[PDB]
């Protein structure tokens, strides 16, 4: 009767409550977990770092300099000494002499080749080297080219090397190395260009092995006269796939895992191969490797608008993993007065150099202590099913009782 | 006029109104279509179950 | 350099590049004396230009890279984002070119002919 009335449109309430409910999962939300994860061990992370100098000024010979003296901004494009040039006494003579191309035949020329060579070497510049309390050396150091050019990655985790491990907060577990930056050997700098700087030191990166450097656009600086103290805490960041989250998990186009940095180098390869039909030197693929001039005409000025202005060619997908080094940088003074000598003397230099060229840099963590931030499914099967029942009795009284009951009556 | 003008809008990246899925929009610096994982926010068109469409309508 | 003078095409034309390639006296890029038809002058002017632009701006319009924003109309295509007046100047050169190129008709018949009549 009247009951009937009353138990229908309870029953439609009942509907349009279970229809949101439904229409809610099918949006698979999600929501954010934060947690403080404790742990008996870190695994290291790769240390990638690049002299701010790309090429020994007495590594580069009359060819190098036939060849990518334009590029480099020694010689005007008339293959001369700029009369703009800025520099002293004795390193002019030398560039004079060695920019004498007559009756000079060129020989064949390649930058990757240039880089390699000329590039400051990992034994030159490693005068220490320190992880929990074990020596290293330069053979720890993996070579990997960068935009900077030679640069060198420690505990890389590559070629079936094992990653590291640190155990306990604080300096004496991490890395401690003392660099010579050479600047004897700087390239002299007579106008601007990408391939020089008007800096001396060393940029760094710290990053997971699962991921390549970009360290010219995400690096840190270290100063040369300091010892610098870098402090880390680990933050790990994981976010779900589809249907819930946007994050990709691998790809089969350079590069093994995915993350941003696999990304955006991939597409800053594609683009050179695209725009300039060369790739530079650090790039992967099989494209043919940019001369000097395509540097300086075609491939400098495309990667620069790439990083730099454009806006929609590469937007890169969020991976489904993220780890970042939250750092905290500090410095003292190195040489102290009374060490300076010491220290001149066991290198071999003048003390002046030593207050010039010498840092050290110490990677550490604060704790083993690792954040981590999750995407977590906010509404599964399960969440959705127990509603539903839970608003039936709400509604009607219904039952799981009740609804076998009706079901084997009818 | 070679192509439909929404081809020239921005996909809205990471927005999320419902379910994540494949899609394809055409990239106006590439000048050509890109995968990219739609959310249901359906700001403009330039957005396609398949590559081929994308290519079709927009690619020129 | 032709690769964005290619994308600039695309950015505008369905006609594949490769009809460009080898087409008529100049297309593209290449010298002769008299044009073939209308299509194969507007190649004509565009290596005028990128003449001029070696002669005059000391640009190597066949290396250097250059920006270019691809717009709904062909008539927007932008060349204002470029930062020298070599990047902008050779742009310009390729959009111009790009548009004349929607004016003119595609011959089939003096696209690869022999060098008998350039
Ligand atoms: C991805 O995250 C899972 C936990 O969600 C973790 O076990 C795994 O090590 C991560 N992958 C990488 C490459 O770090
Ligand atoms: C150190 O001084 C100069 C550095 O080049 C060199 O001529 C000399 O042989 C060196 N001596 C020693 C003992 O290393
Ligand atoms: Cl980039
Ligand atoms: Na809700
Ligand atoms: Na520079
Ligand atoms: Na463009």
């Amino acid at each position: 009767v009247v009951w009937a009335l009353c138990f229908m449109g309870s029953l439609a309430l009942l509907a349009l409550v279970c229809t949101n409910r439904i229409q809610y999962y099918f949006l698979y939300p999600h929501v954010t977990k934060l947690d403080e994860v404790a742990a008996t061990r870190l695994t290291f992370p790769a240390v990638t770092f690049c002299n701010l100098n790309e090429f020994r000024f007495s590594r580069v010979t009359k060819n190098d300099l036939y060849h990518a003296g334009e590029l480099l901004a020694l010689l005007n494009n008339r293959y001369e000494i700029p009369d703009t040039q800025t520099a002293d006494e004795k390193q002019l003579e030398i560039l004079q002499d060695k920019a004498n191309f007559r009756n000079f035949k060129p020989k064949p020329f390649n930058m990757l080749e240039f880089y390699d060579r000329a590039g400051h070497d990992i034994r030159e510049m490693l005068l220490s080297c320190f992880f929990r309390g074990e020596q290293c050396s330069p053979e720890d150091f993996k070579v990997v080219f960068t935009r900077y050019g030679k640069c060198y990655t420690f505990n890389a985790g590559q070629d079936g090397k094992p990653r590291l491990i640190t155990m306990k907060g604080g300096t004496g577990n991490g890395l401690e190395i003392m660099l010579d930056i050479q600047q004897d050997e700087y390239l002299p700098v007579w106008g601007e260009t990408d391939e020089t700087s008007f800096e001396a030191g060393i940029k760094v990166q710290i990053h997971s092995q699962d991921e390549p450097p970009l360290i010219d656009q995400l690096g840190f600086g270290v100063a040369p006269g300091f010892q610098t103290f870098v402090s880390c805490q680990e933050q790990r960041l994981i976010y779900l796939p589809p249907p819930w989250g946007d994050c990709k998990a691998t790809t089969g186009e350079f590069y093994d895992t995915y993350s941003i940095t696999a990304c955006r180098i991939d597409c800053e390869t594609r683009y050179l191969v695209e725009n300039c039909n060369c790739r530079m030197v650090h790039m992967p693929g099989d494209a043919p490797y940019c001369t000097p001039e395509q540097y300086k005409e075609c491939a400098d000025p495309a990667l620069d608008f790439l990083v730099e202005k454009d806006n929609e060619y590469c937007v890169c997908e969020m991976p489904c993993n993220v780890t970042r080094y939250g750092k905290e940088l500090s410095m003292v003074k190195i040489p102290s007065k009374a060490s300076a000598k010491y220290l001149a003397k066991k290198y071999n230099k003048s003390e002046q150099y030593i207050g010039e060229n010498i840092l050290v840099l110490d990677i550490f963590f604060e704790a083993l202590n690792y954040e981590t931030i999750e995407q977590k499914k906010a509404y599964e099967v399960a969440g959705l099913l127990g509603d539903i029942g839970g608003q039936m009795g709400l509604f009607i009284g219904a039952s799981i009782l009740t609804v076998l009951e009706l079901f084997d009556y009818a | 006029q070679i192509r439909p003008a929404f081809c020239y809008e921005d996909p809205p990246f990471f927005q999320k109104c419902g379910a994540f899925v494949d899609s394809y929009y055409f990239n106006r610096s590439r000048i050509t279509c890109v995968h990219f994982f739609y959310g249901q926010c359906d700001v403009n068109q330039n957005h396609f179950t398949t590559m081929s469409e994308c290519n079709r309508v927009c690619h020129g | 350099n032709l690769n964005q003078f290619r994308l600039m095409i695309k950015c505008t034309n369905d006609r594949v590049w490769a009809d460009f390639v080898d087409y008529g006296c100049y297309c593209v890029a290449r010298d002769s004396n008299t044009p073939v038809d209308d299509l194969d002058r507007c190649c004509q002017a565009q290596k005028q230009c990128y003449d001029e632009a070696v002669k005059v701006h000391g640009c190597k319009p066949l290396v250097m890279f250059y920006s270019f924003e691809c717009r709904y109309l062909a008539s927007d295509l932008d060349c204002s984002g470029n930062n020298t007046k070599c990047r902008n100047f050779v742009c310009n050169c390729d959009r111009t070119a790009t548009l004349c190129i929607l004016t003119a008709t595609y011959n089939r018949n003096n696209h690869k002919i022999d060098p008998s009549r350039c």
